[PDB]
């Protein structure tokens, strides 16, 4: 709410994500998007910039193999 | 720590250690060369003598596991024979049942698959030595393999095994191999073999020298000693 | 064939409304061979868009019509597709919030439709949607009573859920009765299944 | 990461219901330094694998992780290089097998399910360690269209639109994944370039012709083959123009 | 391979390897079956971590005969080759009797090798927990073979992952006059209670017997099912 | 243990609408988050 | 970087004398590829005039559905320079002023506050043309 | 068996 978003952006997306991650966590991640618009010289965050953002983030390892279930 | 202590144990990096051991006791044995020429394939073998008691051609690190093919071992030399002999049986089976010389293609790759046989069980331990397989033949050409503990066979130009495997390489790449014919790659070999020797550490070694190539109607043969004592010859010359 | 037909309609989307209501009204009175596995999802698929496009233009003549219509239907395409036209049909009926008059009607024929094909909890749902209409139509008593037969049966099987929603109906009940011990009573009933589980926001914030 | 016994050398259960031995295995992967990615198509299928030559004494032509399981089914291998040679050669018994036995092609989905349950026994005896490879078959179906399937230390298997292993397959899979949310049915020149651009980014080496192996499988011809350096030159010029 | 046995009896009297096996089961994806009136249905989460894995190459719910299947619990490598073992029980019966092999038969024999699996030499037990459907003399049956090699005739269960609240909620929400496709309902339910994230018509598989005999539920039928949940 | 906390939770639910005397509907509310929600 | 320099010199005059002929298309997609090669050699001075002849020349040619898919296609362009969709934008902004033709004025205007939405390097231009829009 | 195992 206090970062300028764009329409296009979904957050829903990113919420559904099955990924057990904490409140500073979403804070980085929208931190992130933010710090990407900046990089290209932008005052509106877009949704690339959040898929960006949250895949840097959360860069979690797979740690799980699959044959295990 | 006792993930070393087997082969079909995994270490928790995902290394099997017997493997690695059993190279180790590759990389402990004296340096044997091969390189593939324009015409045809040529063995150096640098064969320590331990005493002045054996005789000239004792421990031969140079193998016939067919008319057409040459083997060049490093490391223990019992594994080394018995990998030797896997490799004829190879060999007589395919032209018993196929009916013509195997390539070398074939036989190092059923040979390295033998190898790789005895890196999965606790039941047997991988061989310790590293073998190159080389041939020459009109229609495949002059082709060079070589074969690890582990069981990996990967076709080469020039390929060294032993101790001084790595300084023997950096010399074996000064060599335009793939334009000279065997006539001078085997001067070149003793060359590289005497370079790559160790006098002040084990010494009074032999020069075992080989090749199969089409002055020798793709034939591997020991080198003929008036031809290997002009490549020691030459051999000593570049070494001032 | 009547996949043309669809996609025309769609066409027409963008146009009136009612010029696509005649290509979907036309394929859904279109009769049915023994299987024909296509015109089958076609049917299904303009059966649930036009009620979907009613939805919007309000025909109370025609969405009714639907559901007293297409109940032959039902009995050819799988249960499961069956129950999902009804729920979807009856569910476009009700959130339309034009008294017809004839809502619980259909919604008891709804009933008695899911207990001839034995689906406990399609019937469970419709019952209380039909508690809801006996009270949006004045008939509290009506409403009590299945009420309680309700509250009973979702009692035996835990489904706090809907336990709450009824429970919740019922305090408005005897609250539209002038009944306010016993509308507290079920008030508190409610708040208790409520707290017992998670309530999603409509209904935390019907029962607050 | 509990352990009990004996659970970190042979392949028995750990406390917490874990196989330490096969998750080494799949370690094991990754030691050899190389990825490849398979990418499926409408009509084709592509492996794509960086083959390393770290010296000109190695004859550059026998370092191929490609290989030609049958003539219609090709594979890449990813691991233990005699492992995967091993992997290779079984896999080329059972396709033989099965011709003989069946009459017909085998499936490239049943390929890989008898090389998983080979590999699964592996995972259950104690007297042998898994495999420490992973074999990505590709091939063109009758009728399914082509066909991904990757075929882990695990006895795991399942088909795939696009897959990759190694030791970069989680960025590669990522990059895939990305590129497939774009739903898009490409064509032939669309899956290699995909596939190539997929093992470029990930690994950021800008590829020559010399650095990768390219192998095919297109409906129009149901033959696996393993793309000259002059026809990955194409594919490197046409994703450099652009 | 090894002649000495790799399961033993602990000091408490445990065959520890087997407990080991259990816990492996229960980290693995949800598995519902639902003993109906008229039928059986057998339900798992049948999640991958990308979509990059394609759903209908592997099925988690397999037939064995034309009227019994399984669907599992715990490793996905042991639970095809306890399928393949049981597709050749079911053959080798069926030569013998020149009959379909009765669910409660298969189910023994199944079992009987998982305990062979706890006892032969140089084997681990197998990992997963089966769940067999049937039909047989006009009645539904379930049953669950677990590592030990112990089978349950079960009205109503769940293994795998959160398996103990799935059991739970079946007892509050099962009765013996359950129809099939409210069996189906409540398996889904019981599905999504332990499911993280939504249920689409790829992410579960679902199979039902009934008199017409074993079948999977194609994604189709699964989608009508769950949108009848919301 | 638990039968004191329903106790406290009662209070507590007493306390949240600024009532002086714990009610029956406290005690059902302090059941109901002890026992089903915990 | 390479500093083309002069190699636009020479294109950029002979360009605009087809472009008055009648070349148009092939013209344009000529200074596409010019752009593309100077895009990727990072000159700003050199992008830049190549964006303002472009717009220019589908300006004084009345091509204003041209206009306006060039100026979407040349500000979405891979790796773009920010300061030549700046100048781009600025010339263009000059021919919204100079258009008196209700319709095509709109639809330029709606296209170059769509091209310079949440971007800083164009936020003024985006503003004035909002105000131009306002005024309308 | 054959066409359990293929499908």
């Amino acid at each position: 709410s206090k970062m300028n978003l764009s329409e296009e952006v979904d957050l829903e997306d990113y919420v559904a994500r099955p990924d057990k991650i904490s409140g500073a966590d979403i804070n980085s991640i929208c931190q992130e998007s933010g710090m990407l618009a900046v990089r290209e010289n932008r005052y509106i965050v877009l949704a690339k910039d959040f898929e960006k953002a949250y895949k840097t983030v959360i860069k979690k390892d797979e740690q799980e193999h699959e044959f295990y279930k | 720590t006792g993930y070393d202590l087997s082969a079909s144990t995994f270490s928790p990096d995902g290394r099997v250690f017997q493997v690695e051991y059993a190279m180790k006791a590759v990389e402990n044995s004296s340096t044997a060369i091969g390189i593939r020429c324009k015409d045809g394939v040529v063995f150096g073998v640098e064969k320590l003598v331990l005493s002045k008691l054996y005789e000239e051609g004792s421990n031969k690190r140079l193998f016939n596991v067919d008319r057409h093919v040459g083997m060049a071992v490093a490391g223990l030399l019992a594994d080394a024979r018995s990998l030797a002999d896997i490799a004829r049986e190879e060999a007589s089976n395919f032209r018993s049942n196929f009916g013509y010389n195997i390539p070398l293609k074939h036989l190092a790759d059923r040979v390295a698959m033998y190898v790789h046989a005895y890196t999965l069980y606790s039941a047997v331990r991988p061989f310790g030595c590293s073998f190159m397989l080389g041939s020459y033949s009109v229609n495949d050409g002059a082709q060079l393999y070589m074969i690890d503990p582990s069981g990996v066979s990967y076709g080469y130009w020039g390929c060294a095994i032993g101790k001084a495997r790595q300084a023997a390489k950096t010399e074996i790449e000064k060599l335009q191999m793939k334009e000279m014919t065997c006539r001078d790659i085997v001067k070149e070999v003793a060359k590289i073999i005497y370079i790559v020797h160790d006098e002040v550490k084990d010494k009074a070694f032999e020069l075992e020298l080989s090749w199969v190539g089409e002055l020798t109607n793709g034939r591997h043969e020991i080198v003929p000693k008036d031809i290997r004592e002009e490549a020691e010859k030459y051999a000593k010359e570049s070494l001032k | 064939a009547a996949v043309v037909e669809f996609q025309r309609a769609q066409s027409l989307l963008s146009t009136d409304r009612e010029a696509s209501i005649d290509i979907l009204h036309s394929i859904v009175k279109r009769d049915i061979q023994e299987n024909d596995e296509e015109a089958v999802q076609v049917k299904e698929q303009s059966i649930l868009e036009l009620g979907s496009l009613l939805a919007k233009t309000g025909q109370a003549a025609e969405l009714g019509g639907l559901l007293k219509y297409v109940r032959p239907f039902l009995n050819s395409i799988s249960k499961a597709k069956a129950a999902r036209l009804v729920r979807s049909l009856l569910d476009l009926f009700l959130d339309m919030e034009a008294a017809t008059g004839q809502e619980v009607e259909l919604c008891l024929e709804c009933i008695e439709w899911a207990k001839s094909e034995k689906r406990t909890f399609l019937r469970q749902a419709l019952e209380a949607r039909l508690v809801s209409l006996y009270f949006d139509t004045k008939r509290y008593q009506e409403a009590l009573h299945l009420g309680s037969q309700l509250l009973r049966e979702l009692k035996k099987m835990d489904d706090k859920a809907l336990l709450v929603e009824v429970q919740l109906l019922e305090s408005k009940t005897y609250h539209a009765l002038s009944n306010l011990p016993k509308a507290r009573a079920a008030l508190t009933s409610a708040r208790t299944t409520a707290n017992a589980i998670y309530c999603p926001p409509k209904l935390q914030a019907t029962l607050d | 990461g509990s352990s009990a016994g004996f659970d970190r050398h042979i392949t028995i259960f750990s406390p917490e219901g874990r196989l330490y031995q096969v998750e080494y295995a799949f370690k094991a992967i990754n030691q050899g330094g190389l990825t490849s990615v398979a990418v499926r198509g409408k009509d084709c299928a592509v492996i794509v694998t960086q083959k390393k030559v770290p010296d000109k004494l190695l004859d550059s032509s026998t370092v191929t992780h490609l290989f030609k399981i049958t003539e219609n089914i090709g594979c890449v291998m990813t691991g233990m290089t005699a492992d995967s040679r091993s992997q290779v050669q079984r896999a080329r018994y059972e396709a033989a097998n099965w011709k003989y036995k069946y009459g017909y092609e085998i499936p490239v989905d049943m390929l890989c399910k008898r090389i998983a349950d080979i590999s699964q026994v592996y995972t259950q005896n104690a007297e042998m360690r898994p495999l420490g490879c992973c074999m990505i078959l590709i091939g063109i179906d009758e009728e399914q269209g082509p066909q991904v399937y990757k075929c882990d230390p695990a006895g795991y298997y399942c088909g795939f639109k696009a897959t990759a292993a190694g030791v970069k397959q989680t960025e590669s899979t990522s990059f895939l994944e990305k590129k497939v949310k774009k739903k898009f049915d490409w064509t032939f020149e669309q899956t290699v370039e995909t596939a190539i651009t997929c093992l470029s980014t990930v690994l950021s080496i800008d590829f020559k012709p010399s650095e990768i192996e390219v192998g095919v499988v297109t409906v129009e011809n149901p033959k696996f083959r393993i793309l000259t350096e002059a026809e990955i030159d194409a594919h490197l010029v046409a994703l450099a123009e652009r | 391979g090894y002649s000495f046995s790799l399961t033993t009896f602990s000091p408490s009297g445990k065959l520890v390897q087997i407990e080991y096996a259990l816990a492996a089961v229960a980290g693995g994806a949800p598995s519902v079956g639902i003993k109906a009136a008229n039928g059986v249905v057998l339900a798992t989460e049948k999640k991958q971590k990308s979509i990059l894995y394609d759903e209908r190459s592997v099925h988690k719910v397999e037939p064995i005969t034309k009227h019994i299947g399984l669907v599992y619990s715990g490793m996905g490598p042991d639970y095809r080759v306890l399928v393949h073992r049981a597709r050749k029980l079911a053959q080798q019966y069926y030569l013998v009797y020149q009959e379909p092999i009765p669910t409660a038969q298969l189910v023994q024999r199944v079992a009987s090798v998982m305990q062979e699996y706890t006892q032969s030499g140089g084997v681990r037990p197998f990992g997963v927990s089966l769940l067999i459907c049937g039909w047989n003399e006009g009645r539904p049956y379930l049953f669950q073979s677990d590592p030990s090699g112990a089978y349950f005739a079960w009205k109503a269960t769940a293994m795998g992952k959160n398996y103990v609240n799935g059991k739970t909620f079946l007892e509050k929400r099962y009765n013996e006059d359950l129809e099939l496709e409210d069996a189906i309902h409540t398996a889904i339910l019981t599905l999504k209670e332990s499911f993280e994230g939504q249920m689409t018509e790829d992410n579960i598989e679902v199979g039902i017997c009934n008199e017409a005999g074993f079948r999977r539920l194609t994604p189709t039928e699964v989608k009508d099912y769950l949108a009848a949940i919301a | 243990a638990e039968v004191k906390g329903v106790c406290t939770e009662a209070g507590m639910y007493a306390l949240r609408e600024r009532r002086v005397h714990v009610t029956q509907e406290d005690f059902e509310m302090a059941v109901a988050k002890v026992m089903q929600k915990d | 970087e390479v500093d083309y320099s002069a190699t636009v010199d020479q294109r950029l005059p002979e360009c605009a004398k087809l472009a008055k002929e009648g070349r148009l298309q092939e013209v344009i997609e000529t200074l596409l590829s010019l752009e593309k090669q100077t895009r990727t050699a990072s000159d700003m001075v050199s992008t830049s005039r190549i964006l303002v002849a472009v717009v220019k020349m589908c300006y004084e040619a009345k091509e204003w559905d041209l206009l306006n898919e060039n100026i979407m296609l040349l500000s979405k362009r891979r790796s773009q320079l920010k300061q030549a969709v700046a100048k781009m934008v600025q010339q263009c902004c000059t021919y919204v002023e100079e258009i008196t033709d209700l319709p095509i004025k709109l639809r330029l205007i709606d296209t170059l506050r769509m091209v310079t939405e949440g971007k800083i390097y164009v936020e003024i231009e985006r503003a004035r043309l909002t105000k131009t829009l306002a005024t309308i | 068996l054959h066409s359990l195992s293929t499908g």
